Order: C-alpha cells, then structure tokens, then sequence
C-alpha cells in the first residue's frame, strides 16, 4: 500500500482549480482555474514558476506537449491557447469551437492539439498553423475529455451523453462506442500509459478500466463519491500500479489497480477535489479543488 | 464559474 503524506499546498488562484498536470520532463506543475489564469509551479518543491495569462474567461482544461515546451489550453471564451513556457507567449489562438471548450490535450508528436467542447464535437487542430483540421461530430451532450493514445493513432472521447467514442485521429471514422449496462454521464476518459486500456470516470460514483480493443469492462474502482463533476482519473505507475481519483467528499481516493481495493484517503481539501495529476517519474500526486477550498496539495510516498 | 466547475443540470 501508498503512504502519501502533505508535503505542499500551494495558494494563489483566486477561483476554483480546474486542472492540474505534470510537465512530462518531471520539472513542472501547471494548474488552470476559473480565475482565467494558468500558473507554473516546481513539481518537487512548490515554488511558484509563474503565471500566464490571456484568456477572456475561466479555463477549464490545460496540458503539456510531450517535450515540455508547450502548453494549451481550452476556456469558456470558446478558443484554445497555445503557450511557450519559457517566454509566456500566447503562440497561437485556435478559433472554431462555436461553444465553451471543455477538454484538450496535445498528440505524443505534439504536432496535433485534440479539444472537445460543449459543442458536442471533437476538433483536430494542427499546431504550426493553429488552423482547424477536422471537425468531428462526435457527441450528441458537451465532450468532457479528449485523449490520444500512445502513438497518436486514435483518440477516445467522452460525453454527458453516456457514451466513450474511439475516432481514428487520420480519417476522424468513429472506430467504437463503449458503454456499460447503465448510461450515466461520462465525465473522463484517457487511455492508460502502455497505451492498452482506456480509465473512465461515470457519473455515478464508478470508475472503469475497459480493454478498449475487445470492448470489455475488465475492472470497476468504487468507494468514492462523483455525481457532479468532471474529475480527473489517473494511473500511477511510479511505485505500486494504483488508480487515483478526486471525489465529491473532499478527498483525494487510491486504488489498488489489480485488486480494486482503496488502499489510501487523502484528507486536507476543504471542498470537492476536482483535479488530481501523478507525477512521470517519483512517486508524486498534484491534487486541487474547487471554490471554497482554491488550492493546490501536494503529496508524496516512498511506495 | 468556468464549465468543469459547474455541476451537473
């Protein structure tokens, strides 16, 4: 089992935090809020990087390019930025999406950027050019998340609608609809770090790891509470092979991946924890939640 | 508040 013990919290946005991911080179923490700003943080010790700013209203969603060099992010005002770390430039503005953006992430290239949107589709931008590639009509209720998998082939996605979409990222054809007996919304998806399975999050208090390929449900994590919100879902592969969640009782839940059994409860957070990242290399959670709470945790385990 | 810290309708 996990011993993940407070090493940090980190104040500083002035709303609600929406997302946080680590920099896949290990350096770095990225948070977005409904404050409209995305803020940099060391990812070992929590010292404030800084803060970039652009956006016209809240964010709702932001992740890294695989050599940790850019950032995007998707907001209520309807566009994407693309940001350079270093500088804090706003490279690219990507304009489409008739609705809020929801939901983005960058190809393992990261010559592709993916968002999804309230909306109801999945757009396919190119990075260079910022111009919309494709426009999937993917969804038939806002897109919750997007993800590619591990060598930017495919994309899944997921909807309020109840429904998990693979699309072929070079056709945008709809390859396969996964959904259980039940047809709550889905609030996340992502495909798993080997790349083979897909973790998605319900909105009945149940998270899912489905071998995507054969279409089966192979394992189902419960104990926490999400009826609400889109939270984030990860895999931890650092130490011991856990899935980690936020939850609507203001805790951060770890499960043991094989045997499904909550090995840890993570208790500080004032109120529900929407976002939580694991980190590429030690054993590290990012944790942070919403409104009356507002600040980011950090957590660590020898296992 | 931004759309993934609003509820569910």
């Amino acid at each position: 089992k996990p011993n993940y013990t407070l090493k940090f919290t980190l104040a500083g946005h002035t709303k609600a935090v929406s997302a946080v991911k680590f920099s896949p080179n290990g350096e770095w923490l990225a948070s977005s809020s409904a404050d409209k700003l995305i803020k940099i943080w060391g990812a070992y010790d929590g010292k404030f990087e800084k803060t970039i700013s652009g956006h016209k209203l809240g964010i709702s969603d932001v992740a890294w390019s695989s050599d940790s060099r850019l950032l995007v992010s998707g907001s209520d005002d309807k566009t994407l930025k693309v940001w350079e770390l270093s500088t804090g430039k706003s490279l690219k503005t990507l304009k489409g999406h008739s609705n809020y953006v929801f939901c983005c992430n960058f190809n393992p290239q990261s010559n592709l950027i993916v968002s999804g949107s309230f909306d109801e589709s999945v757009r396919i931008w190119d990075v260079r050019t910022g111009k919309c590639l494709k426009t999937l009509p993917a969804h038939s209720d806002p897109v919750s998340a997007v993800h590619f998998n591990r060598d930017g082939s495919l994309i899944v996605s997921s909807s309020y609608d109840g429904l998990c979409r693979i699309w072929d990222t070079a056709s945008g054809q709809c390859l396969k609809t996964l959904i259980d007996d039940d047809n709550p919304p889905v609030s996340f998806v992502k495909f798993s770090p080997n790349g083979k399975y897909i973790l998605a999050a319900t909105l009945d208090n149940t998270l899912k790891l489905w071998d995507y390929s054969k279409g089966k449900c192979l394992k189902t994590y419960t104990g926490h509470k999400n009826e609400k919100y889109c939270i984030f879902a990860n895999f931890s592969v650092t130490g011991g092979k856990w899935i980690v969640s936020g939850s609507e009782d203001n805790m951060v839940y770890i499960w043991n991946l094989q045997s499904k059994e909550v090995v840890q409860k993570l208790q500080g957070h004032t109120d529900t924890v929407l976002c939580t990242a694991c980190h590429p290399t030690e054993n590290i959670i990012a944790s942070a939640a919403l409104e009356n709470d507002k600040t980011i945790k950090l957590w660590k385990s020898d296992t | 508040l931004c759309s993934r810290a609003r509820p569910l309708v």
